[PDB]
């Protein structure tokens, strides 16, 4: 996913 | 879209710059759902948004902190219910996430230590207690 660095993001 | 400047950035997240990773999540996902709707809902996100929300990380933190240096393990009742806290807002301010959807988020928050060593910033050996914390509760809140 999302941000790459606060805190969501991507894979399941 | 995302209303700051490089020097208000740092006042709200503190290093964190979303353009540069704009563009590294647009080649990672390039078309993902969790991601899609941050650009949707995000494009009306104003700065009291984002820190009302920082804010919200931030005690979030404060209480794994005090929990989790107690040496308490991540499947605690009192770990647990940290993670239902960590759904709760999270989902309302990004997308509505399920326990399998962002549960797996957990274990991936390890991988990119662009989250972890932000996030860790309050303290050493965090990022992974939880992903424990949060993977353990997505196992017990969906039945
Ligand atoms: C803070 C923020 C800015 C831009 C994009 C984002 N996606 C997420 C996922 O958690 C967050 C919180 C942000």
């Amino acid at each position: 996913s999302c941000t790459t660095c606060e805190c969501c993001c991507s894979c399941a | 879209g995302i209303n700051l400047t490089p020097e208000e950035k740092f006042e709200v997240f503190g290093d964190f710059d979303p353009d540069q990773y704009e563009e590294e999540v647009r080649e990672r996902w390039g078309n993902t759902d969790a991601y899609r709707q941050s650009k949707e809902k995000t494009a009306s996100y104003t700065k009291e948004d984002w820190q009302r929300i920082q804010d919200e990380a931030d005690e979030l933190t404060r209480r794994f902190v005090a929990l989790m240096d107690a040496g308490e393990p991540a499947d605690s009742e009192g770990a647990m219910d940290a993670a239902e806290d960590h759904r709760q807002g999270i989902a309302r301010n990004h997308y509505d996430c399920g326990y399998e959807m962002h549960t797996c988020l957990g274990e991936m928050y390890v991988s990119d230590e662009r989250f972890t060593r932000n996030i860790d910033a309050a303290k050493p050996g965090l990022a992974a207690y939880m992903r424990d914390a949060i993977l353990a509760n997505a196992v017990r809140h969906t039945p």
